[PDB]
RNA sequence: UCGAGAGGA
């Protein structure tokens, strides 16, 4: 039950902000009518929006990252394709080893 | 041996489009067989359109098993199981 | 760096602030020196932070150097993919990598780790130690060519 | 050896009429003909002489795919005004313009001289 | 037309790529590796002409 | 004249006409110079039996030029299709036969020019089949260069065809057309580097309407029904009988869907 | 006679050449302005010049029109282009047995021809014709 | 992992591959030659046996027909030769392999197939011709182009591997992308390059056309929309008569730079109920934008009818684009007279602030800025001016084009250009680099033996003065050479760690599958993440909205 | 024909990239790209 | 393709009346896009129309040498002389309609060469048929009429959809399907077995 | 079905805004000086000079497919040399009593001040501009 | 290898124009711009057909068989 | 069957 607040949290951040009474009945004059269906909306987009179980997020994460990588192509920074090699296999020496100091 | 009981069931009552689509491939393959056709088609001669209009008026008597990761199920009923 | 912050007023507005960039990393004897915020400071190297400020916060970093790399290119993924990939490194407990000592070898089956690199030697070692096989992962069913537990494959299906 | 003869660019098929005349399930006073084996060199002189006819409201032509050539052409008119008989206006307005186009040009071929 | 340059073995005209070689008999002075004992080296490679 | 569209030749011969056509709606002028190219019907090679050929070029290629060589067809009305005929393959109802014999007994090079073609169906009184020939010299266009000792014997069977099955069947080369020389209803926007005026030449259309006045605004009710056209022939057919046919072919077309409507 | 050297690659380290012959006259304003801005040389104590800049282009690259025009990677992809192109490889193709010989029906001279191209009887010998080539958006196709 | 993870399998083909705009997204091109010889194993049933048994009576030599028939004896019957070839009865229980035939789906594919979406289910719509024929707006899903490009085309065998073509590896199912949570497909080139031109408020259009126009729309209502002016001319607007293609109930709202309300540019977009208010249209409004009108119909109307959309826009565009034409010249890349005076004396202007650094530097007056030694800072400085003075003359041509050039209307669509190009045409093509650094010295103390030794002037070490168009010097051809091979390394050594890069993604990852509870795990059952992404809602399921409570006064969001 | 006749090969620190000392010796940019990209050149 | 890198396969043909034609009648041997123009910056095929345009026309011969000074104001100069647009455009006409394109077209003679992968040298599909000994898989190679690969790259795509009975289709029983006895105390395929 | 508003203005400026055949327009009503108006005008229909005094109408007419114009049997409720048909998007509550509105007519905007008319300009798509000689 | 009859964009017969063309030259010397203008190659479609012809066939024959 | 080279995206 913890986890299911935690988990729509920031949606209900957003969602308790846009339907602000005064922004409900002054920004949009919503009609009881119209906030019934737009209640009933949102459940059913929300309930549609969750994660099928079954999906093999693992290999679509993979893919997600490595196409964009092929599009990758040409303040001294060690950066792109060389980068994300030193990132995936852990670099124990870096070509460009920084910090930044605040 | 173990079973996961009706009253206390905790996976998604919507049905995922794996799940359709494995139903709708079942019922279209054994409609391909000669099989029994549990709605009045209205012309249709197509064993993916005939699976989807006996699923859309819940006509397949068919049960999934959604297997937890410890080993233990949950069975829901293509009557449970909505579709948005 | 040019950074926006709040306002006492609550609006947000840039807060301009004098940043130093170095060439080198030892971050275990900088962050204790004084005149600094050694709260807020950042290496561009996660193996580092993982060594000093601990796992929790090295899987940020390593996230968040990703992210760079990524948008650099005028480019955007969505947070969950890389999330997942970073977090298949730390939640090993050190920072394993991708590669075929990094993770290769684990507890995640034989032909699994035999269908990518050291095929043969992944298979010796396996039947020298009697490796189990639960073929439940997608390669091993897929040598076997049976439907794999993968979207589809999921649940099993019965009738009424 | 995919290309299909050059030949079915002008002839018909086996059982294929020349016109097929569907009415328009949209629309009132409204059809859609499916000729068959022609192009833009006589559709649009259907289409554009169809516009004139001022009691005729909707006329257009458009080819599906120039691989094939048969295209499509839709009418609407006012109300007691079958379609056909406009379309047979029109031809038949084409063709006295076309025979009087000839026949003027043959007068001044003859008066030309070389 | 046909400009010669070639052989023709079992019938099918064949060509000799020119082999690309560093030279012989000459000095090169090769800063080593950061890791490496040896900071420098001077080889030659010596072929009879 | 007759009411209707009004033509004032311009330049006129046998290879060339140049007219103005003035009061006709643009579809006619641009369906009529489709049809002018494609669907009016000439008559060319489209079969070849090659018997002896020592040429150097391959028969296939000689068989293609041979195709586009233009053969009279004046009076191809006369004659018929073979796919509409009855004969088993062809017959001089429908195909005229030709025939092609050389030999190169000359030491220099014995050139193939068309008209050592020679016909040898019954011609049955039609002018069908004769290999145009408008070379000054008289021997027109040439299909094979030939050494001593180099022969090649082939006959080649005419059929009616149209453009639009083959370019070989097209009785006309380029087709001029254009109108609203002044651009006087805006019907192109031009290109201008910097004034389009300078950069852009004035046709010789221009010459015989009116010059636009800039203080008068863009008519817009104004349309275009005045066309400058100039068509060009191959001696296949006489510049006057390729448009009045390509009139004829079309009015045909349209006839057919009066015929087709009245089976409905 | 002593009027041309063959210099290898070592042997042009100590030399100093020049891209015109007319580098070596008198200097002392009223130019084209669409020809390429050339360096003044500031030099003068040449010891060759250059036959002609032209010949650093092999036999692939000397067929491209305005490659000076043109951007470097489209040159090396013409290069490999090139020598894919059908035409006649040999006159005596009808004499010889060879696995495979496409040949070009009716190949055309191109219309613009590099001056290399004299050399290696490209007009002679060509493989692609001069087609009327309309760049335009028409039916998407 | 190369005979049981990868098998050569049956079924399968491979063409030059073209694209139509008269076809529709989800069809495939596939030539009868291919569909002949392909089959799909159909059981006979009441419902397909008339039509069965005619397709079996007209054989494998053409189409539609039927290569095979199997019995109960379970013994092949091949119909290419066999007596009884003609008296075929077909008792219910037989299979027959019938060619594959229109409206069939079939797995798409384009070698190498990086992600999900680079194979996904199409409908067969077979054409003549020996080429796999594709909407265009598929273009970007497999990173394809008409050039030569070869794609792949298998064919299912069972119903329930047709089902999942049809019911989740479809095209308008892969419309939205998880990654970058946004549409894959968007309109491109001619039909982006022509919505523009279309959509401007100068372009206007007549009845006639739009008669033809309103007709092309395939799935149209058969209302004539009334025209914008109704006066000396009924006219159209290109925006009016584009709108029918919209669906009704479609709201979009975007802000350009300067995007008042009464827009004075016609930039930004604001679309109401299917109509078009205001706005030029173009790549940020119906590209793969987030936020795009694509992204809207997928989610709001659904998958099916944007996947329609696609196919509609294309045919009102493509006509309209065909009748007004569209075409390049140089005459596009030839900056104003007195703009090129004032190019090269901008570039003057440069040359001469690099020989004023490079005195400064021989008088060893070189304030060292901290960290990089003194040739380093000389470097820098040279470098940076350079590129000033190539980007300042590009900006200086892109802000000196007519409207009428065409580049700029490629540029300003997005339908395939940028700034660069226009500067390196039109203005100086700038300096070319090898391993970060500019031309170097290959000669001892000389880049060339035509340049003095010691020479670090901008003509020697790299420059480029001279633009595309107006043609680059020996040297600067040969320093070009230089750039463009380097770059071209890249490009091949790019490649191969990128496949290899994502070959360890995949199968580090490839055990990973939300289970029925949200707990992204393998097949150990070690808990990667106890919800998925750290929210349990999937990628597609996204959209960048703002939340006004973070930011503003503390008194704005009290009023 | 030509192009086949004027090649080298080189077999295998920067050898694929063009050189300085490359001028008038071989062809700038006439190359294969792809797997030897520079290694293999022509004159 | 041409000799600046613009490959590129036929995508349709169309006969001459439909082609744009020019003033002068004057029809497009070849069509190719514009938006291949700008992102690969050939600029050398792009002169290539100017200057053999104005030496097809003046009769002589086209001087596209590299490193001359040779331009294109005074090559448009000429080709005005020849009483056409200087840059190289033509008015041109829609051919299906008559109606005048509103963009006059970039139209001229450009050299273009034939290029050695022709499609139905390359088409090649295919049902069943050889199969190699060893593996029991199709013989690689559409010379040897085989059948294509379902990499893991492929294998990757469908493990992404979760489409596993597909995949399976694709792994046995479209490629090599196979029954084999097993003998469970052993564990193995030691088994002997007679079935008829 | 009538009338909703008519005023008489004076332009006060032309815009070619990088157009070939369209112009932008302000002119304020020159009976009521606190109203004035913004909008897009074809030059080429009707042109549009600088300091013109020009008649101003809106109407509601005078769903259903367009009829092509038959001589004057469809007779419609203008002597105008030029009109439109838009559709209303916006309205602007500038301050108390005053109001402004904004149509956009086919891509042709255009923009209304003044609170005179309390009654009629109603959030509606039909809309009708019609300017006289 | 030989003169094309027609020219591909447009259609006039241009092979009987081919020895003709070589005897303008040879014998009037004319520049081929009016060499081609005297036979009426107004057009530059057909006109490059013969100004880019390279008459291949003469090396063809040499070959005695 | 085996290695080799040359190519297309
Ligand atoms: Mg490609
Ligand atoms: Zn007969
Ligand atoms: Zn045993
Ligand atoms: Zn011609």
């Amino acid at each position: 039950q913890n986890a299911q607040r935690d988990a729509v949290t920031l949606f209900c951040c957003l969602l308790r902000s846009r339907l602000a009474t005064r922004r409900v009945l002054q920004e949009y004059r919503l009609t009881k009518q119209a906030f019934d269906w737009v209640l009933s909306n949102i459940e059913a987009q929300f309930l549609r929006s969750v994660v099928h179980p079954g999906e093999m997020v693992g290999v679509l994460a993979a893919q997600s990252i490595g196409e964009p990588a092929t599009q990758m192509t040409l303040k001294k920074v060690t950066s792109g394709v060389p980068r994300l090699k030193e990132i995936l296999n852990v670099a124990k020496n870096m070509k460009t080893p920084s910090l930044t100091v605040y | 041996e173990k079973a996961i009981p009706k009253d206390q069931r905790a996976t998604t009552p919507y049905m995922t489009k794996y799940e359709r689509a494995r139903i709708l491939g079942t019922r279209a393959l054994q409609i391909s067989m000669n099989a029994p056709v549990f709605v009045d088609l209205e012309g249709e001669t197509d064993p993916l359109r005939i699976a989807m209009k006996e699923l859309a008026e819940k006509k397949i008597p068919l049960v999934i098993r959604r297997y937890l990761p410890d080993g233990s199920f949950e069975d829901w009923s293509v009557e449970e199981l909505i579709v948005d | 760096y040019d950074r926006k912050v709040p306002s006492p007023t609550g609006e947000y507005v840039k807060e301009p602030e004098w940043v130093l960039e170095t060439d080198g990393v030892n971050l275990s004897e900088v962050m204790t020196v004084p005149g600094i915020d050694p709260t807020r400071i950042y290496t561009n190297s996660f193996i580092d932070i993982m060594e000093v400020l601990g796992i929790e916060a090295g899987r940020a970093a390593l996230y968040k150097e990703v992210y760079n790399v990524i948008a650099s290119d005028g480019s955007y993924v969505n947070y969950r993919h890389m999330a997942l990939l970073v977090d298949v490194m730390t939640t090993q407990g050190g920072l394993t990598s991708v590669t075929r000592h990094g993770f290769n070898r684990s507890n995640t089956g034989a032909l699994m780790r035999c269908s990518f690199e050291e095929t043969v030697e992944i298979l010796f070692e396996a039947g020298a130690s009697a490796e189990l096989d639960d073929c439940r992962g997608v390669s091993e069913n897929v040598i076997l060519g049976q439907m794999a537990p993968i979207g589809t494959g999921a649940f099993d299906v019965m009738i009424d | 050896m995919n290309a299909p003869d050059r030949f079915e660019l002008f002839l018909l098929g086996e059982g294929e009429s020349k016109l097929k005349i569907d009415p328009d399930t949209k629309a009132p006073n409204a059809v859609v003909i499916t000729f068959e084996k022609e192009d833009h060199t006589l559709g649009n002189l259907i289409r554009a002489e169809l516009l004139n006819d001022r009691k005729v409201l909707f006329a257009a032509y458009k080819v599906e795919h120039p691989f094939f050539a048969r295209f499509k052409l839709r009418i609407q008119t006012t109300e007691g005004y079958d379609p056909k008989d406009a379309l047979k206006n029109a031809c038949n307005s084409i063709i006295n313009k076309l025979g009087a186009l000839k026949t003027n040009f043959e007068t001044e071929w003859n008066l030309q001289t070389l | 037309f046909d400009m010669g340059g070639y052989f023709i073995i079992n019938g099918s005209e064949k060509v000799l790529i020119a082999q690309e070689r560093s030279a012989g008999n000459i000095v090169q002075v090769f800063k080593k590796a950061a890791p490496s004992p040896i900071s420098h080296v001077a080889e030659i490679r010596s072929a009879l002409e | 004249s007759e009411e209707g569209p009004q033509v004032k030749i311009r330049e006129a011969s046998k290879d060339n006409v140049d007219f103005i056509l003035s009061n006709v709606d643009l579809a006619m002028a641009n369906s009529l110079r489709r049809v002018m190219i494609a669907e009016i019907p000439t008559l060319a090679i489209d079969s070849v039996e090659v018997e002896t050929n020592t040429t150097v070029l391959a028969d296939e290629f000689i068989a293609h030029r041979l195709g586009l060589i233009p053969l009279q067809s004046m009076d191809i009305e006369q004659l018929e299709y073979s796919r509409d005929c009855f004969c088993e393959d062809h017959c001089d109802k429908c195909s005229v036969v030709l025939t092609l014999q050389a030999f190169g007994e000359s030491e220099s090079t014995t050139n193939v020019y068309s008209k050592d073609l020679v016909i040898v169906s019954n011609l049955m009184g039609r002018n069908i089949g004769h290999p145009i020939i408008q070379d000054k010299e008289g021997n027109g266009v040439l299909i094979c260069k030939l050494r001593k000792g180099q022969e090649l014997k082939l006959t080649c069977v005419a059929k009616k065809g149209i453009a639009k099955e083959h370019a070989k069947w097209g009785p006309a080369a380029a087709i001029e057309f254009e109108y609203d020389p002044w651009n006087k209803l805006k019907h192109t926007d031009y290109w201008y580097e910097q004034d389009s005026a300078k950069e852009w030449p004035q046709s010789k259309n221009c010459e015989y309407e009116d010059p636009p006045n800039e203080g008068d605004p863009f008519d817009y009710k104004a349309q275009a029904d005045t066309f400058y056209m100039n068509v060009e022939s191959v001696g296949s057919i006489p510049v006057d009988q390729v448009v009045v046919r390509g009139i004829d072919t079309l009015q045909k077309k349209v006839a057919s869907i009066l015929l087709a409507l009245t089976q409905m | 006679e002593g009027l041309v050297e063959y210099i290898d690659a070592e042997e042009e380290e100590s030399i100093l050449i020049a891209m015109q012959p007319e580098d070596l006259e008198p200097a002392e304003l009223d130019v084209d302005p669409a020809k390429r801005i050339r360096v003044s040389h500031h030099a003068t104590t040449f010891t060759h010049c250059e036959i002609h800049p032209s010949m650093i282009l092999g036999v692939a690259a000397s067929i491209i029109p305005f490659p000076d025009h043109n951007q470097s990677p489209r040159n090396t992809y013409q290069s490999a282009m090139g020598k894919q192109a059908m035409g006649v490889f040999l006159t005596n193709y009808n004499v010889r047995m060879d696995t495979m010989a496409n040949i070009l029906y009716y190949p055309q001279k191109p219309l613009g021809t590099t001056r290399a191209m004299e050399y290696l009887k490209f007009r002679e010998l060509p493989a692609g014709q001069n087609a009327i080539v309309a760049i335009a958006c028409y039916s998407g196709y | 992992r190369g005979n049981l993870m990868g098998k050569r399998v049956d079924f399968s083909a491979r063409t030059v591959i073209s694209g139509d705009p008269n076809l529709e997204l989800d069809q495939v091109g596939v030539p009868k030659s291919i569909a002949k010889t392909l089959t799909y194993p159909e059981v006979v049933t009441p419902y397909n046996i008339d039509r069965l048994t005619q397709l079996v009576r007209n054989g494998p030599n053409e189409h539609p027909g039927a290569k095979y028939v199997i019995r109960d004896s379970g013994d092949r019957i091949d119909l290419r030769y066999s007596k009884r070839a003609g008296d075929i009865q077909l008792q219910y229980g037989w299979k027959v392999e019938r060619h594959i035939m229109d409206n069939d789906p079939v797995l798409f594919n384009r070698q190498p197939s990086l992600h999900k979406m680079s194979m996904m289910a199409h409908r067969v719509k077979v054409i003549p011709y020996s080429t796999f024929r594709l909407n265009l707006s598929v273009t970007s899903p497999y990173n394809a182009d008409f050039d030569g490009d070869e794609m792949n085309l298998h064919v299912p065998q069972s119903e329930e591997t047709r089902a999942e073509l049809s019911q989740l590896c479809a095209v308008p199912l892969q419309i939205v992308s998880p990654q970058s949570n946004k549409p894959c497909m968007g309109i491109v080139q001619d039909t982006l390059c022509g919505i523009r031109k279309l959509t401007l408020r100068d372009t206007f259009i007549e009845l006639d056309q739009v008669l033809n126009m309103l007709y092309w729309v395939p799935d149209w209502d058969g209302v004539i929309p009334t025209p914008a002016i109704i006066k000396p001319k009924p006219l159209w607007s290109g925006k009016q008569i584009l709108s029918v293609a919209i669906p009704n109930g479609i709201h979009l709202q975007r802000f350009d730079e300067g995007t008042t309300l009464l827009s004075p540019k016609d930039n930004g977009m604001l679309i109401i109920d299917g109509q078009i208010i205001f706005g030029v249209v173009e790549k940020k409004t119906v590209g793969s934008s987030n936020g795009g009108l694509i992204h809207v119909v997928t989610r709001e109307k659904g998958p099916q009818v944007c996947a329609k959309l696609f196919g509609n826009i294309q045919k009102v565009v493509n006509f309209w684009l065909l009748h007004n034409g569209f075409s390049t010249g140089i005459g596009d890349t030839i900056a104003d007279g007195p703009t090129m005076r004032e190019i090269t004396e901008t570039i003057a202007e440069a040359k001469k602030k690099v020989l004023d650094v490079t005195k400064e530097a021989q008088a060893n007056l070189l304030t060292a800025k901290h960290g990089m030694t003194l040739r380093e800072s000389f470097e820098d400085n040279v470098v940076r001016f350079l590129n000033e003075a190539r980007d300042k003359a590009g900006r200086l041509a892109e802000v000196n084009l007519k409207d009428l050039n065409n580049v700029k209307q490629m540029v300003m669509a997005g339908s395939k250009g940028s700034f660069i190009n226009i500067a390196q045409m039109s203005a100086c093509v700038g300096q070319q680099s090898v391993e970060g650094k500019r031309i170097a010295f290959g000669f001892v103390d000389r880049t060339l033996p035509h340049f003095s030794k010691d020479d670090y002037s901008p003509e020697s070490k790299g420059f480029v003065e001279n633009s595309y168009l107006r043609g680059l010097t020996p040297q600067e051809f040969f320093f070009h050479a230089m750039g463009g091979r380097e770059g071209l390394i890249d490009t091949a050594v790019k490649t191969a760690e990128t496949g290899y890069i994502q070959r360890r993604l995949v199968k580090a990852l490839e055990d990973i599958m939300v289970h029925y509870d949200n707990t992204t795990r393998n097949s150990l059952g070690n808990v990667i993440q106890f919800i998925y992404g750290e929210d349990g809602m999937d990628a597609a399921h996204i959209e960048k909205q703002s939340l006004d409570t973070i930011g503003g006064s503390d008194a704005a969001f009290e009023k | 024909t030509l192009s086949h006749l004027r090649r080298t090969n080189t077999p295998i620190a920067k050898p694929r990239q063009l050189h300085n000392t490359h001028w008038g010796l071989v062809c700038p940019a006439e190359t294969p790209e792809g797997q030897a990209c520079g290694l293999v050149k022509n004159l | 393709a041409s000799r600046h890198g613009q490959k590129g396969t036929i995508g349709i043909t169309y006969r001459r009346e439909d082609m744009p034609f020019t003033a002068e009648g004057i029809v497009p041997d070849l069509i190719i896009n514009p938006h291949a123009i700008p992102s690969r910056m050939t600029v050398a095929h792009l002169i290539e129309c100017l200057l053999s345009k104005v030496a097809a026309l003046s009769g002589n011969e086209g001087d596209a040498s590299p490193f001359t000074d040779i331009t294109v104001e005074g090559i448009s100069k000429l080709l005005r002389e020849h009483g056409y647009q200087s840059r190289g455009f033509e008015v041109m006409y829609n051919g299906h309609t008559g109606k005048k394109l509103m963009a006059q077209i970039f139209f001229g003679p450009t050299y273009y060469q034939r290029l050695r992968h022709m499609v139905d040298d390359k088409i090649h599909a295919r049902a069943r048929g050889p199969m190699q000994v060893l593996t029991r898989q199709p013989v690689e190679g559409r010379s040897r009429d085989g059948g294509l690969r379902f990499g893991e790259m492929e294998r990757d795509c469908m493990i992404a959809h979760g489409a596993a009975s597909f995949l399976k289709e694709r792994l046995m029983e479209a490629s090599d399907a196979f029954r084999v006895h097993i003998c469970g105390i052993c564990g193995l395929m030691t088994v002997i077995a007679k079935l008829n | 079905s009538n009338t909703l508003f008519d005023d008489i203005f004076q332009v006060s400026e032309v815009d070619p805004g990088r157009y070939n055949k369209v112009c932008r327009i302000e002119a304020a009503s020159t009976t009521q000086d606190q109203c004035k108006l913004t909008l897009d005008i074809n030059v080429e229909l009707f042109p549009v000079a600088a300091q013109d005094s020009l008649t101003v109408t809106i109407a509601s007419s005078l769903t259903r497919s367009w009829r092509p114009p038959q001589a004057g049997d469809r007779s419609l409720a203008d002597d105008y040399d030029y009109v439109m048909y838009g559709t209303a998007y916006k309205f602007e509550e500038v301050s108390k009593d005053l109001i402004a509105v904004y149509y956009s007519f086919g891509g042709l905007l255009m923009r209304l001040e003044g609170n005179y008319r309390n009654l009629n300009n109603l959030k509606q798509e039909n809309a009708y501009l019609l300017i006289r000689r | 290898m030989i003169v094309p009859v027609r020219c591909f964009s447009c259609g006039k017969v241009v092979g009987d124009k081919w020895e003709s063309y070589l005897n303008l030259l040879q014998e009037d010397e004319l520049d081929e711009g009016t060499a081609l203008s005297r036979l009426g190659l107004k057009r530059y479609c057909c006109r490059r057909m013969i100004l880019t012809h390279v008459d291949l066939i003469e090396k063809f024959l040499r070959y005695n068989p």
